[PDB]
């Protein structure tokens, strides 16, 4: 079995920094030449940046460069830009005249360090359309914040909720490097109609922000 | 050859 | 330009088989080598097998006993078949000429194959409405909640793709019901709530269902 080992598995770097990703193959690649580097951005298919170890494909920014020899290969980003957030993979081609194989490295996640940013918080009551279905979804939006760690707590008539919410988080935005997060509180219609004040509290560092609404008032 | 297996 | 269009079922039952195909346009599949690669949700890229330009198939060790890669020279297609599937085989499958040592590289768009015994179910789309009277400063948030669908994926656009700035479509979360939910939100200037119409376009191809939801204040 053929293996390609990338290191690090992930890294955090600041814009303008120089980033280095190494890739060690368990055996020689075809013609000591067939190694490529791929970039995969959130929700996208992988995009090839380099081929033949060091050939930069047209249109790719020149800050990406490939090097190496034998079974040791390297991807270098000279000056990291926010749009470079992605997972990077090496891929090698192997075999003989009567055997052909490929292998991917495990991938290197490149995260963008940036300044702390507080989220803009929005709360959404369930729609009247959904309530007719017997279920009520209350949604709390944390928009464009950094870092990723944030504590979201739900209160219904000042009663802290537990076990009835789910969170989802976007990946770093390619432009400002922030995250966004949704927390959805799921109640039965019957339960939702038994209470008045709904509130989502977001704690980041030394600050807690609570957004609320009163059922029946918009 | 550009690839193995040929 | 050259294109490589992927097709094939998305939902497959445990113990069954998947069958994916890729049709080339602007060139010939029978004159190049093509790989099949897959990526489980949130995981790395895995090479399945390679079909040389000469028509010989070589498979990675793990895939050999269940996989078959073929090509139809008349149809100008390449095809992957895998049997005895398990939940572990759920992944996005791609066809690709990886271009490790050559300048020509091309990838299909990718197709999610979900291995599950559950049935297809189209989504319900509910508005995440902005309050007619602003609660924030200038920037208002609105969106659509896409709830109770299976399998993945849904896609969401705003105003048929004309609205892209400030859009955050969150990853789907699997609910305790075994059905998926996700929200798509967009931040807009609050003064435009009276002027601009905001419609979220939700496509769930697995169920051949599209939903357009006009999101109005309050």
């Amino acid at each position: 079995d053929i293996q390609m080992t990338q290191s690090p598995s992930s890294l955090s770097a600041s814009v303008g920094d120089r980033v280095t990703i190494t890739c060690r193959a368990s055996q020689s690649v075809w013609r000591n030449k067939n190694v490529a580097w791929y970039q995969q951005k959130p929700g996208k298919a992988p995009k090839r940046l380099i081929y033949a170890i060091a050939s930069l494909y047209s249109g790719v920014p020149s800050r990406f460069s490939g090097s190496g020899s034998g079974t040791d290969f390297t991807l270098t980003i000279s000056s990291l830009q926010p749009e470079d957030f992605a997972t990077y993979y090496c891929v090698g081609h192997y075999g003989s005249e009567n055997d052909a194989y490929y292998a991917f490295g495990q991938g290197t996640k490149v995260e963008i360090k940036r300044t702390v940013a507080a989220p803009s918080v929005f709360i959404f009551p369930p729609s009247d359309e959904q309530l007719k279905s017997g279920t009520a979804s209350v949604v709390c939006l944390l928009n464009n914040f950094y870092p990723r760690e944030a504590k979201v707590s739900w209160y219904v008539d000042n009663a802290l909720q537990s076990g009835n919410s789910q969170e989802s988080v976007t990946e770093q935005d390619s432009k400002d490097s922030t995250y966004s997060l949704s927390s959805t509180l799921t109640l039965s219609k019957a339960d939702y109609e038994k209470h008045k004040v709904y509130a989502c509290e977001v704690t980041q560092g030394t600050t807690s922000v609570t957004k609320s609404f009163n059922r029946g008032e918009c | 050859a550009g690839x193995a297996g040929a | 330009e050259v294109q490589l269009v992927e097709s094939g079922g998305g939902l497959v039952q445990p113990g069954g088989s998947l069958r994916l195909s890729c049709t080339a346009s602007g060139f010939s599949i029978d004159s190049y080598g093509f790989s099949w690669v897959r990526q489980a949700p949130g995981k790395g890229l895995e090479h399945i097998g390679y079909l040389t330009a000469g028509g010989r198939a070589f498979y990675a060790s793990w895939a050999k006993s269940r996989s078959t890669i073929t090509r139809n020279t008349n149809e100008n297609t390449v095809t992957l078949k895998m049997n005895s599937l398990r939940a572990e085989d759920t992944a996005v499958y791609y066809c690709a000429k990886l271009g490790t040592g050559s300048r020509f590289a091309i990838w299909g768009q990718g197709t999610l194959v979900t291995v599950s015994s559950a049935s297809t179910k189209g989504p319900s789309v509910f508005p995440l409405a902005p309050s007619s009277k602003s609660t924030s400063g200038g920037t208002a948030a609105l969106g659509c909640l896409v709830k109770d669908y299976f399998p993945e994926p849904v896609t969401v656009s705003w105003n048929s793709g004309a609205l892209t700035s400030g859009v955050h479509t969150f990853p789907a979360v699997l609910q305790s019901s075994g059905l998926y939910s996700l929200s798509s939100v967009v931040t807009v200037p609050s003064s435009s709530l009276g002027t601009q119409t905001y419609i979220c376009n939700v496509n769930h191809k697995p169920s051949n269902t599209k939903v357009d939801k006009k999101v109005e204040p309050k």
